[PDB]
């Protein structure tokens, strides 16, 4: 939830 | 007694570790230079070290069997809360009992209590952190147990904000049982005595360190001029 960079690194 | 799946799980975690941890620490040269003198002179360097290590923690978590099956929001929750704990675990590899410091290849990249203090932290964190590093070192874990412990730390269902806790717990259980069986079959005595229980205790210790760290991080980050020295990923992950 509002973690662009964390989610981008997760994908 | 270690099944094919459990030997598979271990091989994967070991490989994931090797691809995400560089023992030559070559990349440290990319960080903002360490400054030892006096006021927060180590914050930019260590902040970059942490940010870098979060990226490695993330890369590791993704290769944990079953971690991918979680929702992205659960993945986020698990990584946000465990990251600092996994980094502390990872750092035990560079930590030497010789001088109670983290020795990463050279003198500039050798970190001690005074370096951590010059990152804005007090003994209230640093004392138990070293206490933790020493006691973890004393366990002399096989590398197999090291990577299993890190995976288990990441996939904890009781983390705040977890939704599918049942699914998280099932993933972790499969990892715990893999660890427990590994110790029985592969870790000889006396080193295997109460080893699982001690490793679990370390996870409790990490929760405590995580709590103290958060408190001191909120203090340091509370001031914009220090918050200014961190990195965007560190703010995103250690932030709200
Ligand atoms: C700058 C303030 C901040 O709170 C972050 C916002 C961290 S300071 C303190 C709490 C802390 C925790 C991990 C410790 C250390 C980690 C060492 C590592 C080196 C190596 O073992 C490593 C390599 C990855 O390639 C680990 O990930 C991290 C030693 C120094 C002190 C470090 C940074």
């Amino acid at each position: 939830k509002n973690h662009p960079m964390l989610m981008n690194l997760l994908k | 007694k270690l099944s094919e799946e459990q030997q598979h799980i271990i091989a994967i975690l070991l490989d994931a570790h090797h691809k995400t941890y560089d023992p030559t620490y070559a990349d440290f040269r990319d960080f903002r230079p360490p400054v030892r003198m006096s006021p927060l002179s180590m914050l930019p360097h260590l902040a970059d070290l942490v940010s870098y290590s979060i990226q490695k923690v993330i890369g590791f978590a993704k290769m944990i069997p079953g971690f991918r099956d979680l929702t992205s929001d659960d993945q986020i929750v698990l990584l946000k809360s465990s990251a600092i704990e996994v980094i502390m675990l990872l750092s035990n590899q560079s930590f030497t009992m010789d001088d109670m410091s983290w020795d990463c290849g050279s003198q500039d990249y050798k970190y001690d209590v005074t370096d951590v203090s010059k990152a804005g932290h007090t003994l209230e964190l640093i004392e138990p952190l070293i206490k933790f590093q020493v006691g973890l070192k004393k366990l002399n874990l096989h590398e197999e147990e090291h990577v299993l412990l890190m995976a288990i730390c990441i996939v904890s269902p009781d983390r705040p904000g977890v939704q599918d806790a049942k699914l998280v717990e099932a993933i972790q259980d499969r990892l715990s049982n893999t660890l427990q069986t590994y110790i029985r079959c592969r870790h000889p005595p006396p080193g295997s005595h109460q080893l699982y229980a001690k490793m679990i205790q370390k996870l409790a210790d990490l929760r405590s360190l995580n709590e103290e760290h958060s408190k001191q991080y909120r203090s340091l980050s509370f001031q914009p001029e220090n918050s200014m020295k961190l990195t965007p990923l560190v703010l995103e992950v250690f932030g709200n």
